[PDB]
């Protein structure tokens, strides 16, 4: 029973209390409905300005 | 012409038969020799368009900055020039007045684009191979070396089939499949 | 094709190095926008150079989804491919079907006597979004690599705690609807990067009352994912588990595809490091 | 009001952008670099400034004819008015004439002091009695 140095936490053990804390997190997020889902991608003012708009439009 | 002495050089400070102020520092023949274009008016034909891009550059800037008509417009022109290949940057818009250049528009010609794809030894030997009828853009070969190749169209410039310019290339690799008479 | 994919990868990588130089100029142009509005002091180096002063008269007209996914973010629905490593056992042949079932718009083609250059040439041919190949260790699965195809980033994961639907009972059939996604506790810069490398694997715009939820929990440097179905009762939502529990953690994220294995490593897991056990996403 | 760039249109919008930026660069930047002159030769720039001050001295006697509280400016620079505003000639003139400003701001060398005993006054040189007592 000596002691030494270790490198990393292992794969965390899936138990009852970890899953019920995760599934309470799911319950709270479904109630607020804040699912991080990929949103479906949508899509006369002044006579000098219209004259400036028309000059750049014909030049384009 | 006689490497004129000091007492007449001060009298003749402003004379030069070789360099005049309208000749704009001889930037015509400087970019002509670097990129090897044939005739004489082709540099200035690009300069009218490269001046017209700069004319639409300044005329876009008297407009207010948060103008929705402006907000659509130069990004449409930037994508046009990016697909042209003359400017190779989408971030800045001040590049559409500064980086828009005849040397930017003449490196998208055909014989320079050979040299960027390393298909020719020099920038001049590309003009020799284009004029002899070796180079095609898709199905058809083009003989005029003053062809601007589109940024999309840059991918497809190969040698023409059944040609002696291709046979030497494949013979070094020991790859000649002469069923396709290449 | 092969010239085209080589051509657009050159224009993309130069444009990455162009905005790297532009980020200082974009930072400096932020100062011009603030100083012209609020705060009269202008710093020393930006004060002299009149080139930037004439630059801003144009550059006043300028203004996050990942840039490799910016074009195809929501304009098209991602078709994806699940494959096995080589000579699959029976268990991950079941398990690749369950990953295909968990993933909408997914197909499962068996891999035998293929070569990875010829596979990625075939999916660049027909056109897909990303590939998910699975390694294993005597039945149970161990590795899961997601590799986006138009010279997109690949992300290789290691998964340990795998329990699957074929093991337990004849539970019925999975929902196969377009699912909601629950993303939790992603905070780091790689956290936002690994969100976008994985959120785009599902179809765009699920329903308002879609009846299955796929949560991705970051609880303790392991992205842990479970699938659930749910109803809304009179007083509280009940949930019920379906499909594979995972205990997954990424170990490398190369900018290239999975065909390359010499590409630019954006991130790699470091474990022989004095601070490797200290923190997360390192 | 037409003060901001979002309602004004034209060269005036470009001119108020560089002017507001120049005074912001004035408060921190070095004046030998933040003031850059468009290079013009002798007889154009000398002919620029005499025609400029001819309109300035035209504006001077107009202010002398009708008494208005005019914006007082030191003679090292001219008066920034509407005439130079629409002409855009601050980049070719350089309103503070820097050669006459340098030779005016530089104090001249005085006489070479020798007699370090007392104070030079109207009554010749005045020394203290302590200086007399310490030298006697």
């Amino acid at each position: 029973e000596l002691e030494f140095d270790r490198t990393a936490k292992p794969v965390p053990v899936i138990t009852s209390e970890v899953t019920e804390s995760l599934e309470d997190m799911i319950r709270r997020r479904i109630q607020d409905s804040n699912f991080d889902d990929l949103q479906r991608r949508t899509l006369a003012l002044s006579e000098e300005l219209q004259k400036a708009h028309s000059e750049i439009s014909e030049l384009y | 012409v006689r490497k004129l002495k000091h007492h007449e050089q001060k009298l003749l400070k402003k004379v030069d038969f070789l360099e005049w102020k309208q000749d704009q520092g001889h930037r015509d023949t400087q970019v002509m020799r670097t990129y090897h274009i044939q005739n004489r008016e082709d540099y200035h034909k690009y300069n009218r368009i490269c001046g017209d891009i700069r004319r639409l550059a300044n005329k876009l800037s008297l407009l207010p900055p948060t103008d929705p008509f402006r907000r659509k417009h130069e990004q449409l022109l930037l994508d046009k020039l990016y697909a042209m290949g003359v400017l190779t940057t989408k971030s800045k818009i001040s590049d559409l007045e500064n980086k828009v250049t005849v040397s930017a528009i003449c490196r998208r010609r055909l014989p320079v684009i050979m040299h960027r794809l390393k298909m020719a030894e020099t920038i001049q030997d590309a003009v020799k191979f284009i004029e002899q009828g070796h180079v095609r853009v898709g199905p058809n070969l083009i003989n005029d070396p003053a062809y601007l190749v589109t940024r999309n169209m840059e991918d497809y410039v190969t040698w023409v089939d059944n040609s002696k310019i291709k046979k030497t290339l494949l013979r070094y690799r020991n790859q000649i499949d002469d069923f396709d008479f290449s | 094709m092969l010239r085209r994919q080589a051509r657009e990868r050159r224009e993309y990588l130069y444009r990455k190095a162009q905005e790297l130089q532009d980020s200082q100029l974009q930072q400096k142009r932020q100062i011009i926008k603030q100083a012209l509005a609020q705060g009269k002091p202008l710093p020393k180096e930006l004060a002299e150079d009149e080139s930037l002063q004439k630059d801003f008269r144009y550059d006043q007209s300028l203004k996050q989804v990942d840039d490799e996914y910016a074009a195809t973010s929501g304009i098209m629905d991602p078709r994806i491919i699940v494959t096995t490593s080589r000579d699959p056992s029976t268990r991950l042949s079941q398990f690749a079907k369950e990953i295909k079932l968990l993933f909408p718009n997914a197909v499962r083609l068996n891999r035998g006597n293929y070569v990875m250059p010829n596979l990625v040439d075939a999916c660049k041919k027909s056109g897909t979004t990303d590939l998910v190949v699975l390694h294993e260790h005597r039945g149970v699965p161990t590795s899961l690599t997601i590799s986006h195809f138009p010279h997109g980033p690949t992300a290789q994961f290691s998964l340990h705690n795998v329990v699957m639907r074929h093991d337990i009972i004849n539970a019925g059939n999975q929902s196969e609807v377009n699912p909601h996604l629950i993303f939790d506790n992603f905070t780091t810069a790689l956290g936002k990067r690994v969100v976008c490398i994985l959120k785009h694997l599902f179809n765009a715009g699920p329903k308002k009352d879609s009846e299955r939820v796929i949560t991705f929990a970051n609880r303790g440097d392991f992205i842990s994912v479970r699938q659930h179905v749910y109803v809304r009762t009179r007083e509280g939502v009940e949930i019920a588990e379906v499909g594979p529990r995972f205990e997954m953690r990424l170990f490398e994220l190369r900018l290239g595809t999975l065909e390359n294995k010499d590409a630019d490593v954006e991130w790699q897991l470091r474990r022989f490091i004095r601070t490797a056990n200290k923190k997360d996403y390192l | 009001i037409v003060y901001q760039d979002d309602q004004v249109i034209g060269k005036a919008r470009s001119r108020t952008l560089e002017m507001r930026l120049n005074r912001l660069s004035r408060v921190n930047g070095h004046q030998d670099k933040i003031n850059k002159l468009e290079k013009v030769p002798m007889h154009i720039r000398r002919g620029m400034i005499d025609k400029h001050v001819k309109r300035i001295k035209k504006y001077e006697q107009e202010a002398a004819e009708g008494g208005i509280v005019l914006s007082k400016v030191k003679k090292g620079q001219f008066r920034k008015i509407e005439s130079t505003y629409k002409k855009d000639i601050e980049r070719r003139i350089g309103g503070s004439i820097k050669a006459r400003d340098k030779e005016k701001a530089t104090k001249r060398e005085r006489g070479l002091k020798i007699s370090s005993v007392g104070r030079s006054t109207r009554n010749g040189l005045i020394v203290s009695k302590r200086d007399i007592a310490r030298i006697s």
